[PDB]
């Protein structure tokens, strides 16, 4: 039962926000791991994404990526945003996500080298999933990207590619577009 | 070579 080395090994946080911390005074870091079986141990001994409080959110990054937006690896990239819908499993979406990345099962080494990390937001207006990559400009690769996602996570509604410019402008409780879109 | 797992594999490991 020698474990099964991942392609990268990934770091787990929860961000839980309390009065009076900087937004990434939330976030801590729960997990590394580099391990099919790692993989799996983490899931089983945290909360699942159907039972978490809303706010709290679960992030996935690559250990050399900081999960935030200042990471040099991230600063310049983008995410695809996936607009959970009621009918959904979030426990089945996250972990199909997740499968998908640690598994690195893209066609091509090169969308595997975009990829950076992917984050759980559970909100009362509807949660969100989403895929940060390390650029906004490679389209051909970041397309490819998006159209698997919605393969692996048999999503029906569009998806959306945005730039982090476009996230920190963004303002909380704003009604959806994207660089691209698919 | 890049390390790639399906989602049958992880399962089964799961
Ligand atoms: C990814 N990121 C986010 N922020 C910042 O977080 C805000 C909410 O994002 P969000 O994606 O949670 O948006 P909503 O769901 O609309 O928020 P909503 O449903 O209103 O809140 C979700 C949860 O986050 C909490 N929260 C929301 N805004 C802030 C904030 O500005 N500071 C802190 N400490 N907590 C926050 C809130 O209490 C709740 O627990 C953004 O506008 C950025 O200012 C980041 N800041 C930096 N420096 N670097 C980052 O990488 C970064």
């Amino acid at each position: 039962e020698f474990p099964h080395p991942l392609q990268d090994s990934w770091s787990y946080y929860l961000f839980q926000f309390r009065k009076a911390l900087d937004w990434d005074e939330c976030l801590e870091k729960v997990a590394t791991f580099s391990t099919i079986e790692d993989f799996w141990s983490v899931l089983t001994h945290t909360v699942r994404p159907r039972e978490i409080t809303y706010g709290k959110d679960l992030y996935m990054f690559k250990s050399d990526i900081m999960p935030k937006w200042e990471d040099p690896k991230n600063e310049n990239g983008g995410r695809w945003l996936i607009n959970v819908t009621a009918r959904q499993d979030v426990d089945f979406l996250w972990d199909e996500l997740l499968m998908l990345l640690i598994g690195s099962d893209w066609d091509t080494d090169e969308e595997d080298r975009q990829i950076c990390g992917a984050v759980f937001q559970p909100r009362s207006r509807g949660s969100k999933l989403s895929v940060w990559l390390t650029s906004d400009n490679e389209e051909e690769t970041i397309l490819s990207i998006g159209r698997r996602i919605k393969e692996r996570l048999e999503l029906e509604d569009t998806i959306y590619f945005q730039p982090v410019s476009d996230q920190r402008s963004q303002t909380r409780g704003s009604d959806c577009t994207g660089k691209y879109e698919i | 070579g890049r390390i790639i797992y399906d989602r049958k594999f992880l399962m089964e490991c799961r």
